[PDB]
RNA sequence: ACCAAAGCUAGCUCAACAUACUAAACAAAUACAAAAAUACACCAAAAUAAAAUAAAACAUUCACCUAACAUUAAAGUAUAGGA
RNA sequence: ACGAGCUACCCAUGAGCAGUUUAAAAGAACCAACUCAUCUAUGUGGCAAAAUAGUGAGAAGACUUGUAGGUAGAGGUGAAAA
RNA sequence: CUCGCACACGCUUACAUCAGUAACUAAUAAUAUACUGAUAAUUAACAACCAAUAAACCAAAACAACACUAAAACGUUUAUUAA
């Protein structure tokens, strides 16, 4: 006896039934798209085809990403899409030498960052690559709102984006109750990232969080059979009334 | 060794281990350690008067049976609440907002014997 | 007493009939035990079977009135609150609720019970599916074999 | 000075709140709806428990100054 | 941020398929470290 | 000096070392319960 | 002449099809020392699989060995190997 | 993964040491309960997968002992016998 | 001829009344505390379960008068609460 559906598709088919089926389509579409993240550790080669120096012939070359381990400590901060690199190495960089387990760890720093959308300071464990990406995007808010999920790789970042994305769509007057002119200036620069309300509250949710949110919205107490039967009786009485 | 496939009861363990056999507690421990038995927690059995009641545990063999019709929530409504609703609607006195006069109760916590929490044991 | 006969009786009537049955059942149990003590057969033991059947029918009809009245007022199928939970073993268990004087988050004992499956339970949950699949697969093939076997010995078709 | 408390023996401080509570204008998703712990969901923050009806044995001890005979002057007994 | 490359070559998979990864493909060598650059 | 009686019975020790409560307190212990449930054991634990 | 001998069912194996995949039973009690109605909580966690073996030794290496999306060929070819 | 219910050591909580000799409750002395096991003889598929009989050493201490808890194999523990 | 009664820990009806033992159990027979069938039983005063906070209090058990060094288990009262 064998399974009719292969085992690898059990998780995919889990999303097609039950509460997962009633989830909004826009959330599901973004979840199913598994795009390759921006290369961080390994250095990719631009050319798709390369010439073998030994063979002097045209050959095909492909970039293979190097697996990287993300510890749970990373999810509380902004590491810029990097983490521990687990692998082996050769001592003295000689092939005929001993094979040695080696772990490379990023250098972490403690900084507090300022976000214009939320006007709050967060003390976030950041890496030197994250600060370079902040300067590259010309703004902390730009860095969060421009880098996609696969590039950020942090639940804090997704929640930080979702907090600011809802702030823009709702156009909350609580950003600066005393400076309406300052409020207009802040939201004017990020006008290209504005998304509708139905899209801005599902960008930073995981699979477990969304199901709880979906259940909470659909949590309805059962309708008593007295109310159902009363409506049924009234329809018959009106039907009989209109028949005379 | 010991038997791991038997029932673990109070008789097997030491003097410290004293597990009840399934009774329902009827009190607590007071100041001096004397067991203070709460009067309310004791199940007060309620009995009717069977002296003037004519009925027996057995039925005559010649008595015919009946078509087994389990009671339905729809049949009960058509038997009790439907005649009152139907007469009121024909007279124009039906009020969709308030149905308390027909036996409907919005919240159960007001009454003494709830239904969904199942307050009464039996 | 049959089920239909008790539906014509009032709730007050059923309450009084329960104790008439109750006194009858106690007497029959006393006689049955005394029969064993005297090493003699119980006179007409089918009386006890009739009484317990009457008791169950009386319990059924009152329960038929309780749930029907509950559905009209509240619409809940079950009289004891509960919700479907996934225990540590990965199964789906209908967790009945219990009465407490303090909320769920202020309970020391309740907050120690776990309702969720750890990642290592996924492999064991998968194996239970395979075990049940093989049991059902063996059962289905056994039914086919018997049908072929009986046809050969009974070629009436 | 040398305080007589010990860090291990003293009651631990509450765990740090989840980062979701720090984001202005964002409703956190908690497991309080399912009234049991679930990994991946934020820990709820509950208001102090307020029993509508006071119970003699199980209530908290009233403060000393709540007693009617409490007086500011210190009397030695 | 460290930059590493594999010692052993990885066989190709040109139809958009994830390539087969072996134990000997875990052997990395540090070619450059971003913190030591000017 | 005369081995063979290494088992000295005790209910307090037996229920604390191999009890059902202890089996569910450690992640490795729960796997022991899962293995015995899969195998079809009549008694998962003491 | 004892001890013994003979029987053909119980069920199983490998597939195929296939719904789409933790069965049956859950009245009460079940993670206090499980199956004990009832009190102010703490709750939780991850770090590359290794080696037996092959190279007639053994250190670099040793298919499958967690995660492939298949079949006919290109082909055991280009390449990678104390080469 | 599972094992400190036997054993090595330790943390809790308990319980025993009668008589005799000495200003002595002095890791003193005679000798029981109690704890170890020196020598020899039976036993060697035995009563016993390490015992029985006689005889021995300590017996107010670095002593015996009950209940329960702690340390787990690249380790634990050890008045080193690997 | 002399390890006897009871509790704790453990075992779990192996205990009691009546009947049967050709055979099963006892390393044999009689036979029945030990094997089979039926019926019956251990009744709480003893034992388990059996309050919280604040404050005063340097002063050993060894017949304990009073001392030794190794510095020692063993709580009462007042106040605020306690179905
Ligand atoms: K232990
Ligand atoms: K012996
Ligand atoms: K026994
Ligand atoms: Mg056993
Ligand atoms: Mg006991
Ligand atoms: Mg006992
Ligand atoms: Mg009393
Ligand atoms: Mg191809
Ligand atoms: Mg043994
Ligand atoms: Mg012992
Ligand atoms: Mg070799
Ligand atoms: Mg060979
Ligand atoms: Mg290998
Ligand atoms: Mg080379
Ligand atoms: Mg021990
Ligand atoms: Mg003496
Ligand atoms: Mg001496
Ligand atoms: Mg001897
Ligand atoms: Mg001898
Ligand atoms: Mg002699
Ligand atoms: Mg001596
Ligand atoms: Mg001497
Ligand atoms: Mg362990
Ligand atoms: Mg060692
Ligand atoms: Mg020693
Ligand atoms: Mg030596
Ligand atoms: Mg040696
Ligand atoms: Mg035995
Ligand atoms: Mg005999
Ligand atoms: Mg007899
Ligand atoms: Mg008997």
């Amino acid at each position: 006896p064998l399974h009719k559906v292969p085992v690898g598709l059990w998780k995919q088919l889990r999303l097609w039934e039950g509460i997962y089926s009633r989830l909004p389509r826009h959330y599901l579409r973004s979840l199913e798209e598994a795009r390759t993240p921006t290369p961080v550790h390994y250095r990719p080669h631009g050319a798709k085809f390369k010439i073998n120096p030994k063979n002097w012939q045209r050959e095909r070359v492909e970039d293979v990403p190097i697996p990287v381990h993300y510890p749970p400590e990373s999810q509380l901060g902004l590491w810029g899409g990097e983490g521990w690199v687990l692998g082996h190495r050769y001592v003295n960089n000689d092939k005929l030498s001993k094979r040695v387990r080696k772990v490379w760890k990023p250098q972490l720093f403690q900084r507090e960052l300022y976000s214009e959308i939320l006007d709050k300071r967060f003390t976030v464990t950041v890496t030197m690559r994250t600060l370079d990406l902040i300067d590259q995007a010309c703004g902390f808010d730009f860095y969060i709102l421009k880098t996609p999920k696969e590039d950020l790789c942090s639940k804090f970042g997704m929640d930080l984006k979702r907090g600011m994305l809802l702030r823009l769509a709702r156009q909350d007057p609580q950003l600066h109750p005393d400076d309406p002119a300052r409020r207009a200036a802040i939201y004017d620069r990020y006008k290209a990232f504005v998304i509708p309300e139905a899209e801005a509250e599902w960008v930073g949710l995981t699979l477990d969080e969304a199901v709880e949110k979906q259940r909470l919205l659909e949590e309805k107490d059962p309708i008593p059979l007295f109310k159902i039967f009363v409506e049924e009786l009234l329809g018959q009485l009106q039907q009989q009334a209109l028949s005379e | 060794g010991a038997d791991r496939m038997s029932k673990w009861t109070s008789k097997r363990g030491p003097r410290t281990f004293c597990k009840g056999r399934g009774a329902k507690g009827t009190g607590f421990h007071g100041r001096d350690g004397k067991f203070v038995q709460i009067k309310e927690m004791i199940p007060e059995l309620v009995v009717p008067e069977l002296a003037g009641f004519k009925l027996k545990p057995y039925v005559n063999y010649r008595a015919p049976e009946g078509t087994d019709t389990p009671l339905t929530a729809k049949q009960l409504f058509l038997e009790t609440a439907a005649p009152a609703i139907e007469k009121d609607f024909k007279a124009g006195t039906f009020d969709p907002e308030h149905l308390e006069k027909y036996g409907f109760e919005p919240t159960q916590e007001g009454k003494l014997f709830q239904l969904y929490p199942k307050n009464f044991p039996r | 007493w049959t089920c239909q006969q008790l539906r014509n009786k009032s709730n007050e009537d059923l309450h009084k009939l329960w104790y008439v049955l109750l006194k009858e059942r106690n007497m029959l149990l006393t006689l049955e035990q005394e029969a064993k003590r005297q090493r003699l057969p119980m006179p007409s033991p089918e009386r006890l079977e009739k009484v317990v059947d009457s008791m169950d029918a009386l319990d059924k009809v009152v329960q038929e009135r309780e749930d029907a009245l509950r559905l009209l007022q509240t619409g809940q199928e079950k009289a004891r609150p509960g919700a479907w939970r996934r225990d540590i073993f990965g199964r789906i268990i209908w967790h009945k609720f219990k009465q407490w004087p303090i909320p769920w988050y202020l309970n020391k004992k309740y907050n120690r019970k776990r309702f969720f499956a750890m990642p290592y339970v996924e492999r064991f949950v998968r194996m239970r599916i395979e075990k049940q699949a093989r049991i059902k697969a063996r059962k289905r093939s056994l039914e086919r074999k018997k049908e072929k076997f009986l046809q050969e010995k009974f070629p009436h078709l | 000075a040398y305080e007589w408390g010990v860090r291990s023996t003293r009651k631990p401080e509450p765990p740090p709140l989840d980062r979701v509570y720090e984001i202005p204008g964002l409703e956190p998703i908690t497991y309080a709806g399912k009234m049991h712990f679930m990994p991946g969901l934020a820990r709820p923050v509950f208001p102090p428990w307020d029993p509508g009806w006071t119970h003699p044995k199980f209530r908290r001890l009233p403060p000393l100054h709540e007693h009617p005979l409490y007086k500011d002057q210190a009397c030695y007994v | 941020t460290v930059i590493v490359e594999r010692w052993w070559k990885v066989p190709l998979a040109g139809e958009g398929r994830k390539p087969r990864l072996h134990r000997r493909h875990r052997v990395y060598k540090l070619v450059e470290d971003t913190k030591h650059r000017p | 000096k005369a081995r063979g009686n290494e088992y000295q019975p005790s209910n307090i020790k037996r229920k604390h070392k191999h009890g059902w409560v202890r089996r569910l307190r450690t992640p490795t212990g729960v796997q022991v319960i899962l293995r015995r449930m899969h195998k079809g054991r009549k008694s998962l634990s003491h």
